[PDB]
Parts: structure tokens; sequence; C-alpha cells
RNA sequence: GGUACACGAAAAACCUUACCUAGACUUGACAUCCUUGGCAAAAUUAUGGAAACAUAAUGGAGGUUAACCGAGUGACAGGU
RNA sequence: CAAACGUGCUACAAUGGCCAAUACAAACAGUCGCCAGCUUGUAAAAGUGAGCAAAUCUGUAAAGUUGGUCUCAGUUCGGAUUGAGGGCUGCAAUUCGUCCUCAUGAAGUCGGAAUCACUAGUAAUCGCGAAUCAGCUAUGUCGCGGUGAAUACGUUCUCG
């Protein structure tokens, strides 16, 4: 049956929102909500060679905070600082000169334990025709040995060019997503494949958090030994 | 229905066609979209093609047409006779 | 025909009452949260990514 | 000595005020007779239900004030603020109060309407042909 | 299939003549949820009983109610097919629920005006067995008594 | 020794509970390390607003789920300030999600 | 005998003089200012 | 069918609107890429107009082209 | 629009209709808004005009209590339909907005075969608020409170 986006059930009791911000009125909601959308999205789907894993955004009356965390930073930085103006200039005329940019480019820790990247490294594989049970088989040994808990891959679509539509899931460990304390990150990537759209689904479990705060502190952002 | 202070409606480039129209003797049919103009004592002689949403039907307004909508007195919809399912 | 009477939209008529409210994201003109200027299956992404700030699931 | 109890019930509260007197008890609800305030019916005594098995003769002067409910929420709320308040004077009194149960808290409160229903626990009519 | 009886809801005290079934009947002439017009109904039909009879209320309705209340209840049970009404002794508790609930629906369809002077009428009719609810309790006596032979009959 | 500002009420409000509580903490702790007589930090009834929208995109009106949106909220009234508390003022800072309503 | 006319020539002569009158005193709004989020009045 | 029928639609006079009748347009009302300039788009007042749109006006924030205003230009944009 | 079905509203009534006085909520919402009070108006509303960016100001609680009247009738039930005069929104209300006042007063007097929901603050019922919205016969939807029941012996039958 259906389920409910585990992301967005664990919203307000574990985990915290990655825009933060209290706008004047209705009509200025509607702006600063569209525009984190659009910044959102420019950063994830290009830029992508990066692995990206989460960007938050941070506003006030006047004065936007962006703290983008990624696996490898030198395709922002670029060569010796340019990608990052580049990228800069961007933001800018996306919000607008009236403002002041602050991005922060942090290095992530732990880069395995993320839905977003391992998701996005799935999904770069069927574009690239290799062979959809050793794609999978190969990320999720790599993240097991990296040391997390059970990880769950659906991949939903035309599977192999297929005329007929098929799914295939692939558990290893237990991933109890019923349970509320746990902390389990969730991402969702389409595949654009020459035949068509694949879905694939990555749940992580990253232990027990009995944490009741939102958040609040880095979660797999931590860069442990 | 329709307040006081405001009092009628008219879209203004009737009166004007109106007012000429009066004028010259020999008046013609008035070729109009404008169903939402209420008939003004000046409207009376003349006649309208009102745009029934496919033609322009002709209406030759009286000395009684005065105050109601020109779109009014032309229809919008044709029903006549059902047909037996059966 | 969306994209046109999206852009349609964005610009202003000339009445007041032509104006009419879409979703800012897609281009959906039904069921649009002026709260928030988002439709209601726009708020659902937003809701389940944490970009909307506040934005929990309600017990009551 | 002044006795004080805190009733409560269908999201109506309650102060009672419980003072030792010998001239009648002369019950009393938001300054204004209750014969005026409450309904002509047992519901005025239901608000004496512990008041008289047990007594009223010791004549307690009454000195209620409700702020919140409608009429019967009112009367349970002093009810149970008069029981609290009682539970200050000769704890005896507890035991056979205790026993009838007029001294717990009724946890009964209108339900929240649910999506796709018409009420608290009512559903719409089905239709199957 | 249940196999349980939860709580059921006991109450019985009663102020005005300490009769239980005072409080029951009331809710029994219970409409729209209102309990001052029903307490109000009852009370003024007692109150009209002692202009007519000359008597004590709480007799004369007690008398009326045990005069009433049945003995045998016809029951339905299967075989081929519809039911061979079968009479059972029905316990206490519903047996004055249904002497009263017979009470409250022969009531409301007298000729008589407000319900007030219907009630009295039909309960002052009901202390001499010879009503409307007697009609009805007559009546499943003597359906009973013909189909005694499917009685005992159970599954 | 001087004022310039009597009755400082500072209102805080916020779509977080816990933001809000630890943000009254570190300024009552301020403001009482200066000479400043805090009043309390009470509380005010939290403002809950409900959108209930129909999750499918087409049919099925009867599943309709819904969502909560509170803005907590406290008040906070002080007495006397003075140059003294208004440096600590300042440097105070304030986590983004939390707002303020200084009524002077 | 009046036969309808004179009345509803009256609101007539209204509207005809209210339509003379239009004067394009196009608006969008009613109270203004008192619009801000505050700040800790220099930070 | 249950699991459609106060459902999508949490608001069809105009708008919405995707439909019909008409009056108008063609790298287009919106976008990028390219050779090339920016010394505007608006809004509003006139005349013809059912209104689209035309012919005339204040020639317009700004910032020297930032964004956009254009020309040239074929890949194309576009389709509820 | 000759018709048929589904979901709701209003009723066929003295557990009520009409008139007068009057007591007791919770939740939510509000600066192109909530609109107090005052003046005009048979009324919808208009003008003046404070107060409230809100536990502060505003959004009249109704059923309920008492008193008067109606006396079982197609009625002081029931409001449909129709005609006229007004008010509001909006460029614009005829196709196709709603509100008020006056005028009229269809059917319907408990509804066939057959069916639906509900196990306590539940069914029934009385109001209040919000969303989209310039305005909207939303009687819809999502919520909040006031009053507040009856029954469950049992699984033989019935559906899953
Ligand atoms: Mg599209
Ligand atoms: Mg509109
Ligand atoms: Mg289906
Ligand atoms: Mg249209
Ligand atoms: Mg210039
Ligand atoms: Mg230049
Ligand atoms: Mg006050
Ligand atoms: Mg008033
Ligand atoms: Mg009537
Ligand atoms: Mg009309
Ligand atoms: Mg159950
Ligand atoms: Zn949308």
């Amino acid at each position: 049956g259906q389920k409910v986006n585990s992301n967005g059930l664990r919203f307000g009791i574990n985990k915290n929102w990655i825009s933060r911000w209290t706008a004047n009125s209705h009509a200025q909601t509607a702006k600063w909500l569209i525009e984190d959308e659009k910044i959102r999205n420019l950063f994830f789907v290009n830029y992508r060679n990066a692995q990206v894993s989460n960007v938050e955004i941070e506003r006030t009356q006047a004065t936007v905070d962006v703290f983008v965390y990624a696996a490898q930073p030198a395709f922002l930085i670029g060569s010796e600082n340019k990608n990052i103006q580049k990228i800069t200039k961007q933001i800018k005329q996306i919000i607008g000169r009236t403002t002041n940019l602050d991005l922060t480019i942090n290095e992530i820790g732990s880069p395995m334990l993320s839905a977003r990247i391992i998701a996005r490294d799935l999904a770069n594989a069927i574009e690239a025709r290799v062979p959809l049970r050793t794609a999978m088989r190969q990320s999720l040994i790599k993240v097991l040995k990296a040391g997390a808990n059970g990880i769950k891959v659906l991949v939903s679509g035309r599977l192999n060019g297929a005329e007929i539509a098929r799914d295939k899931m692939y558990i290893e460990g237990n991933m109890p997503l019923s349970t509320l304390r746990a902390d389990i990150d969730y991402a969702l990537e389409k595949a654009q494949t020459t035949y068509g759209v694949i879905g694939v689904k990555v749940w992580i479990n990253r232990g027990m958090i009995y944490t009741k705060g939102l958040n609040r502190t880095p979660a797999h952002i931590l860069h442990p030994q | 229905s329709r307040s006081a202070k405001k009092g009628a409606f008219v879209d203004a480039h009737l009166l004007k066609k109106v007012i000429d129209m009066n004028k010259q003797e020999k008046k013609r049919p008035i070729k109009t979209w404008s169903r939402r103009s209420t008939i003004f004592p000046e409207f009376v002689g003349n006649t309208f093609a009102v745009h029934n949403g496919k033609t322009f039907i002709n209406v030759y307004v009286t000395d009684d047409m005065v105050g109601h909508k020109l779109g009014e007195f032309s229809p919008t919809r044709n029903f006549k006779q059902h047909t037996a399912n059966r | 025909a969306k994209k046109s009477l999206k852009v349609k939209q964005t610009r202003i008529p000339k009445f007041a009452v032509r104006a009419y409210t879409r979703c800012q994201r897609c281009g959906r003109a039904r069921a649009v949260l002026s709260h928030f200027g988002v439709c209601r299956l726009c708020f659902r992404e937003l809701a389940y990514a944490g970009a909307i700030p506040g934005v929990k699931k309600a017990s009551w | 000595q002044s006795y004080y109890g805190l009733g409560r019930r269908k999201s109506s509260s309650a102060k009672v005020y419980l003072t030792p007197t010998q001239d009648k008890g002369k019950i009393t609800v938001n300054r204004r007779d209750p014969s005026e305030y409450f309904p002509n019916k047992l519901v005025i005594q239901d608000m004496e239900q512990p008041l008289d098995l047990t007594d009223l003769k010791k004549n307690f002067d009454i000195n209620v004030v409700v702020k919140g409910g409608g009429f019967t929420g009112q009367a349970g709320a002093i009810r149970l603020g008069i029981v609290r308040a009682l539970l200050q004077f000769n704890p005896e009194l507890k035991k056979i109060l205790k026993s009838k149960k007029l001294t717990t808290r009724d946890k009964r409160v209108k339900e929240r309407k649910k999506f796709g229903l018409y009420g608290a626990r009512r559903a719409p009519q089905f239709t199957k042909r | 299939m249940r196999k349980n009886r939860a709580p059921k809801r006991t109450v019985l005290p009663d102020p005005v003549f300490n009769n239980t079934l005072v409080t029951r009947i009331i809710n029994v002439i219970m409409e729209d949820g209102k309990k001052g017009l029903a307490q109000r109904i009852l009370y003024g039909a007692f109150d009209l009983i002692e202009q007519r009879t000359k008597e004590k209320p709480l007799t004369v309705f007690e008398r009326a109610v045990g005069n009433v209340m049945p003995r045998l209840e016809l029951r339905v049970r299967r075989i081929a097919g519809s039911n061979y009404q079968v009479p059972t002794e029905v316990p206490q508790d519903r047996k004055i629920a249904l002497a009263l609930r017979w009470i409250a629906m022969f009531a409301r369809k007298r000729h008589e005006k407000t319900m007030l002077e219907k009630i009295a009428n039909e309960i002052i009719d009901a202390s001499n067995n010879t009503g409307a609810a007697i009609k009805k309790k007559d009546d499943t006596h003597k359906m009973a008594e013909a189909n005694k032979a499917f009685a005992h009959m159970r599954w | 020794n001087a004022v310039k500002y009597p009755e400082l009420k500072i209102k805080l409000e916020s779509y977080d509970s816990t933001l809000l509580d630890l943000t009254t903490k570190k300024i009552v702790e301020v403001v009482k390390g200066v000479d400043v007589k805090i009043k309390g930090p009470l509380p005010l009834p939290t403002k809950k607003e409900v959108i209930t929208i129909i999750r499918s995109p087409h049919v099925d009106k009867a599943s309709r789920e819904q969502f909560e949106k509170n803005r907590h909220k406290r008040l906070m009234i002080l007495v006397d300030v003075n140059q003294g508390a208004i440096d600590s003022l300042k440097r105070i800072k304030i986590p983004v999600g939390v707002t303020l309503r200084f009524s002077k | 005998v009046h036969g309808r006319a004179e009345k509803l020539s009256g609101k007539f002569n209204a509207g005809k003089a209210f339509l003379e009158n239009k004067t394009p005193k196009k608006a969008k709004g009613k109270t203004e200012e008192y619009t801000k989020h505050r700040s800790l009045n220099e930070l």
C-alpha cells in the first residue's frame, strides 16, 4: 500500500527544517518560498559532480545565508576560486542585488550515509547503461562496509528498457520505518533514461537518536573516524 | 437590484453611435456586442444587431423596451424537441 | 496551453477583477493557497522536505 | 478555616469556596440565585447529591465561581469542585464519597471531527448499487 | 461471537419520586436530546393525574407499568427460511424497558391534545388493564400461546 | 544613572518552542547579570493554524490529510534598562526562528 | 397613464450623469504603513 | 460496483476556460544559443475601434549595459 | 431539459409556529481587514467614526428559562413558484451574483418493494469559526463548543 513520506513523517520531532525564516506578510511568504526552491533545485540539478548532499537556506528581513555541504567542493571552488564567484552571481540574480549573500561551502563528513548522493550515484549508473543488478549490488556493498545500518533501494520504472514496468527492492538489515526514534534519511531521484524515467528510492538507517530535538546538530554531517 | 446612485449602464460606445445615429436620418442596423447596455430613451426608433453568440439578431426597439438590457431580447441557446432515446 | 496562461496571470490586466492567483512553482489555477501562494500538491513536496519553516505534521 | 475546591467538566472550570456557618447554607452560584442561574430540575439537586446523603445541616456557605461550559458542565464542575473542597474537612467523608465515585474526573469531553465523516463517529450514507 | 458484556450504563437514583423507572421513561420520551422538555412533560402529566384519579402518581404509574408488563417474548430462528416465532422468557431488565417503550409509542399516537394529556390519558387507561399498550401485550401473549409447540426448540 | 527608556515590553514569538525557551533563557540570564528587575518570562496562548488538504491530485476527496502550524508566543516586560544594560541588549543576538516585537 | 417612462427615465438620468462624470480614479489599496518585522533596534 | 456520482472543482457573470462563433498574430504573448547595438519597457492621455490592435503624444526606473530594451538570426519555442 | 439515479437542505407541525424579556461556550480569524458606538432607514445597508497588528479592540451564540398568543385546520403548518420596489460587490448581474422589503402561497398530513449510519460525551440535535473568495441559494468541506440518549440476550441465520 501507500506509505507516508519518510522524511516528511519525522519533521518537527527529530528533524529540523531545511529553510528557517519568518516572512513579513502572506505576499512575502510566497516569494521567499519559491525562490529557495529555485536555489536548491539549481544546486542539485547542475553542479552535480560534487555530490552536494543537502543545502539549507537562512533568511532574515534582509540577509540571505546559504550553508552548502558537499563531498567534493573543488568543482564549486574551481580553479583558484573561480567557479565559486560564478555560482555566486547566479544566486544574487535569483534573489536580488539589494540583499547580501553569504555562501558557506562546508565539507561533509561521513559522505556515504546520506540518501541524496547515494541516490544520485545510483541514478547516474542507470543513464550510463550499467547493468542494474551489478550497479545496485556494488553501491550497497560499499555502503554497508562504510559502517551504517540497513539500506533499502527501490528502483521502479521501465527496468532495462522493458515495455512492461517492474520494481526491484533490496533490503539488508533492520530498517524500522514505523519507528519515530530512528535516524532514517530518505531521498528520491529521477534517472532520465533513453527509454523513459526511472524512479530510485533509497532508505538509509543511521542508528537510533533518542534525541527529542529537531536536528540542532549535524546528523551525517558530523565528521567521525 | 442595481444600485440607485450608480444608475444605469451603457458602454458609452453605443451612446456615441446612438447619438450619431439619431441625428442621421437613414438609420441602419447597429452591429453591437454589448448585451450589458440598458436601453436608454434616445435608443428609441433605432434597430440593433445584437450578438446572440453566433450571429447578430435584429431587434427593433420601441417606446416600451426602454429599461431592460439590450441582450435580454435575444437568445443564447435553443431547445425545441427531445428525441426518444429508445 | 499552460505557460501562456501563467504568463498572462503574471501580467497585470486592465480590470482588477480580471486578476486571479495561480500557483507559483507549477501552473495550477484551482486549489491555490493564498497563505503561501502555493497550490495544494506543491505544499506536500515543500512540507515533506522542510523548505517551509514550521510546517510539521499535526496530531491534535 | 475556609476550604477551596477546583472542579472541572466539559471544559468548564470551577472555584468553590466552603465557609463554615450555622445560619443555613444559602447556596450561591456567581453571586446569583442558583434557582435563577440553572434550570429548575434535579440538576439543582445533582449539585446537592454529595451534600445531601452526608449532610448540609452544618450550614456550609457556598461561594461558587464558574467560568465556562454550558449549565450541566458547570454543575458537574462545581460538584467536582465541591467534593474536592470536601476532601479538606474531616477525611472519612472521602471514603463514603469514593464509594459512589463522586470524587473522580469524568474524563468525558467532545471528540474531534474527522475528515470524510459527518461528525465525531457518524459516517456518510453508503450506496452499493 | 462478541463473548463480552462490557459495563452496562448503571444509574438509578430518582429525586421527585425515588423511582428509577421514572428516569427511564423520561429517557424513553426523550426526543432531540432535550432533558428539560421531557422532564416537564412527565412531571406535568403526573400533576394532571392528581386532579383526576385522586391517588398517588407513583402508585398509579407502577400499577400501570406492571399491568402493561409482558411475560413471553417471540424471537427469530431459522428453519428453511423466515422464522416460526419461538416464545422465550425475556429478562426483567429488558422486560421493564419494553413495557416503558410500548407506553411511549401508544401515548404519542392518541387522538388527544398535548402529550401531557396524551400520556396521562394513556397511563390512566393502562391502570385498569384496558388500553392500547394492553392490546399489544395481549396480542403477543396470544401469538405466543398459539405457537407453544415450537417453544423449547433452541440452537 | 539614567533610564531613557521606561517599560520595555519585549514580545517573543516563533514557529518553534524549544528555540523560544532557549532564547528566553539567554535574554533573562543576561538581563539579571546587569541591574534590571525582570517581571518574569510569562507564556501567552499559542496561536495554532490548521489547513486541511486532499493528498491525491485527482480523486478520493474522502481521504484528506491535515496539517497544523503553531506560532508559540511569549511576553516579557522590562521595567528599567539604562545604558548599562543597553550594551548587553545589543550584543545579545537571537536565533533567526525567534521573532521579537519590541514595543518600547 | 404615464405607462412607465418618467420614473425609469430619472434612473436613466442618474446613470447618464454618472457615466459622463467618470473620473479615472484607479487605485488598489486602503490602509497603509505599519508593515515591518522589527530588529534588535540596532543589533 | 464495493474503491465513480456536494468527485478533481478549497468558489464557472468577465477572468478562470481547457469549448463554440467571430476580429487579429507568426523564431511568435514566454526561453536559450549564437554577430550586434542600446540614448527603454510601462503606465497614461488622443483618434479609429466589440475589444484585440493601430496610428500621435509625457519619452521616461535606471545604468551605459547590469537586469532588460532591442535589431540580425537559424537551430527552434509551443500543445490542458 | 420529455426524463432517471446518488448525496444533502427544508418540511408535513403544538417535543411546534409567532412575539417579548433573558442566562450559559469553545475554537478560530482580522489593517484593501475585524468593525465597536452614533445618525438615517419597515430592512438588506449607507454616513460618521473611534479601538485592534491583537490573552487588550472586533466578529450579537443558538437550542435553553419565563410570560403572551395560536387550538389540530392544509392552518398563525409549509415555504415553493411568481410580480414589484430596494441594498451590496464588481468595468459589467439578461443569458448567469446574492441579500432585504412588500405581494402570492405548489407539493407535502410521516412516504411502496428495499435500504444507510451509529456502542458516550457516541447517535440525534443547536449554534460558532476558518479555508479558497471583489461578490456568490456552499444547504458543500474542514473544525469548535451547548444539550444529550437507547440497546447489545446471542452467533441459528446474513455480509466480509
Ligand atoms: Mg505545461
Ligand atoms: Mg476571482
Ligand atoms: Mg477507482
Ligand atoms: Mg469564460
Ligand atoms: Mg534613457
Ligand atoms: Mg553600450
Ligand atoms: Mg478587558
Ligand atoms: Mg450591535
Ligand atoms: Mg410558517
Ligand atoms: Mg440577475
Ligand atoms: Mg466498535
Ligand atoms: Zn502548484
